[PDB]
């Protein structure tokens, strides 16, 4: 049986993150734009867009 | 190890009545590799540890908004379609024996009551160990190889990834002075970002002021660097540091053990021309399997109640297995 | 993916393993920090 | 409105262990028109109102034999095959999210403890909203039209019929003076009937005496005329007055809203001569639907586990919908 | 009869979490001959009797290691897949109405709390009385013959076998004098065995000494002779006496009674050439049965929801029974 290693996502506030080709089995990387995430005490990022 | 680690708040899709929340009892991962049916559940809180890091089995520590708080272990519950039997608890891990279900819920009680629960969709229907679907575990029976998560507190084999925390958002950290932004740290590490010029970074251990900026243009979140947290996909990564990782041993690892399985009673056997007739009287669901030579033609059926079975015995021979009993062998007379 | 050999390890002690599991990452929910994904279920569990 | 209305005792077929009783928690009607699965339950008691008519969410009022009494809201419970999640309570109405069941039970606790429950046969298995059978409600998902009973206290649209009460039988109202029947009203409206001549009717607001009659030959019951009660088929109509009716607005009306849902993963697609092959890997039950031109030939199946599907793609085209995902369109190459 | 009898400790395969123990609430036999679904459960303890032999319905007596002790009747519980409804308790017997299950658990609480339970594998799914699968028992309905275990305390018909005890191990009976073994009887019958020469048998009513032997090499157990105990296959027979047996009457015997059952609405009937068409609208599961002449060809089906049935009416005639309704008779026109 396989196992899916998912680390903490890199939320780049006020910037654009870059995916690098890693030599790992079933390696998947995706950068999502227009993200505005929230934590318990409000928004995690200073920027709206 | 709990002096460096801490309980945390993470995303949960169902905190009650299908509504999402920043849960102090958030579900991370449910492990079901144990053939005995035992579930290894990972949660955002820490059981058996107090806020002062001391080990106490009657206590539980969870993230209460800004800082961790103590809760009772008796108030901790695990349920699927009905309540589960908790077999062991230590830190982020829970061991439970659950009935058949489609969801998995883990909850607790604070100090001022207020029940916090986290529901995740999880198909639980553990496969049968052996050839008999029984309810309670017996003292005596056939010894069959099975896997379980050991009840032992000790952490020596299995592990999890840990790193410095992210940022609990809190808008109360910022105020208007008088038409500018004032960030009051209160002896904590606060990560701030403002939609204004000059200074808008950090990670600060001291109070900061942003002149000619509005309170709505700014974002504040509890800072850190002094503590460790599980590398959770439900909590964001620390932006300042790179791919900095730590690792800690975890309790209840999976190991090869023995499972005791019950049996049944030998059926009343009657013979015929190249055939065998068995009057099966099962007290519980019992697996009935049979095979022939070159063409075995394997057939199986779970016998629930009183059933008469007519089986053809070929010249090569017929092998019949009735539950946990040793296989019966039949041959025709020349 | 979803078949016998979706994950292949030359020896049970091997460090580098082969993997072809239909792992596809999805866009996170609005204002939510999580990593949603779609994945072909265990080939070994399926073979069992 | 609760100054005019009152909680009451009505017939219940099962008050515990299959035995019928005059229940203070009697079930009137169970409404299940809400597509989201929410149940609107009508009961004989009144939640959130005290005996003095004042509104208090922590309190409950029920008919305690002769007069109404106060009870705790925390002690109120709703269950089918397992306990339900109560989403709202006001007067005779309860909103609940229940698991799959064949019966519906609503109960509470008095003052001197004593649990009162009412069980009615009710088939509860709410239909799936969308094309995915999920457990917990998500924050983000596809917006689909659904109906629910609103959580709001306000009563402006829906209504129930009300009228002056029926009759609570009480033998303590009658006594022998000295060998005749004495009916002592005690500032109430009492309906009496005697198996003797002269006067045996009413409905009286004053004390009445029946000469040369036995106490066993008479029947006494407390009415009312000053209060209103739901037009219940489990309570008799007032014989004196005709078809006199009243009406009151009720909380939690049914309304059109939006239900959030999730989606599945995209299957590994392989093509052939006028056909499409999909390797479906569902994590939970997922609806698979497809249609063709002039003859659409609609077909649907709920996919539970790993299944390979071979679908014929006609020249006109084939539309395939896999769970909550947007429909896939397929056309053959010329 | 309880002055001669006593509660006892016996083997139980599951005392909690699949572990075997010497249980004070051990299950002996579960009787399910009652067609109404009532279970007659036999246990190792005695309900409604105190240690001083006096009858008290609020009390329970169980074997507390060496001597019997008092416990509360309120703490006594019976459960299968969910809790049962206890309908009667007296001595070793419990009457219970249980939901569908695969195991049977009977438990209680001591004095210093400590819950004791005994789980046995038992398939419980009682058959339907009549032709309708209902939940709660009605006041009015069709009178059908059924069997039950009567609620009455009185013991006049049914019986159980009793005899002098077997063996209760007690290490306090032996002491070292000064480096040898001293067995102090204390006016009881004690069975002793020592891993030393000379004398190591009995069954003694007097004090015995074993010279040049260690206390760890010896085994002591209280026999008794003054009390009676149920002839339990979970407790050993008294070795000294032969096949000496006693017998006592037991409460709640099985008897022929009447069970009240319910019914439904006449379907919309349409006729055709040698056939009858019925549009069935059931509110709950309803049994539909039919028969023809010389060849009746009996057929039956449980109707759950809206179903149209087409039945062939032969020249001899057709009899159709829809639930608890009187059978409908159909004949073709000449």
């Amino acid at each position: 049986e396989y196992k899916t290693v998912i680390p903490s996502p890199y939320v780049k506030c006020c910037g654009t993150a870059e995916c690098k080709d890693k030599n790992l089995p079933d390696y998947s990387c995706k950068v999502f734009t227009g993200v505005y995430p929230f934590m318990w005490g409000g928004a995690y990022c200073f920027c709206d867009a | 190890v709990y002096k460096a680690t801490r309980p945390y708040l993470a995303h949960c899709p169902d905190c009650g009545e299908g509504h999402s929340c920043h849960s102090p009892v958030a579900l991370e991962r449910i492990r079901n590799e144990a053939t005995d049916g035992t579930l290894k559940i990972q949660v955002s809180l820490q059981i058996g540890i107090k806020t002062d890091d001391s080990h106490d089995w009657t206590k539980l520590r969870y993230m209460d908004n800004h800082m961790p708080a103590d809760a009772e272990r008796a108030g901790l519950f695990v349920r699927t379609s009905a309540p589960c039997t908790i077999t062991g608890t230590m830190g982020h891990f829970i061991l439970a024996r659950c009935p058949k279900g489609e969801t998995l819920t883990v909850g607790f009680t604070d100090s001022r009551k207020i029940s916090h629960s986290c529901t995740h969709p999880f198909h639980h229907d553990p496969p049968v160990i052996g050839r008999e679907k029984f309810h309670s575990r017996p003292q005596h029976g056939k010894e069959l190889p099975c896997s379980t998560y050991v009840q032992s507190t000790a952490a020596t084999t299995e592990e999890i990834e840990v790193h410095m925390p992210p940022d609990t958002p809190d808008r109360t950290l910022m105020s208007q002075q008088s038409g500018n932004v004032k960030i009051t740290v209160n002896g904590q590490t606060v990560r701030y970002k403002c939609n204004c010029g000059g200074s808008n970074e950090g990670l600060t251990t001291t109070d900061k002021v942003i002149n000619n900026c509005k309170v709505d243009q700014c974002h504040a979140a509890v800072t850190n660097h002094k503590k460790w947290q599980y590398n959770s996909p439900l909590v964001p990564r620390n932006a300042e540091l790179g791919d900095r990782k730590g690792k800690i041993h975890i309790p209840f690892p999976l190991a090869n053990v023995t499972c005791r399985v019950p049996k049944a009673r030998n059926p009343t056997v009657t013979y015929g021309k190249n055939q065998v007739i068995m009057l099966l009287y099962p007290d519980h669901p019992t697996l009935l399997s049979y095979r022939n030579g070159e063409e075995p033609n394997y057939q199986e059926e779970w016998v629930m109640h009183k059933k008469e079975v007519v089986l053809t015995v070929p010249t090569e021979g017929l092998e019949v297995t009735w539950g946990n009993n040793e296989p019966y062998k039949y041959w025709p007379q020349l | 993916p979803g078949q016998f050999g979706d994950i292949q390890s030359r020896t049970p002690e091997s460090k580098d393993v082969y993997a072809n599991t239909q792992l596809v990452l999805q866009r996170p929910a609005a204002g939510t920090v999580h990593v949603p994904y779609s994945q072909a279920p265990s080939g070994f569990k399926y073979w069992l």
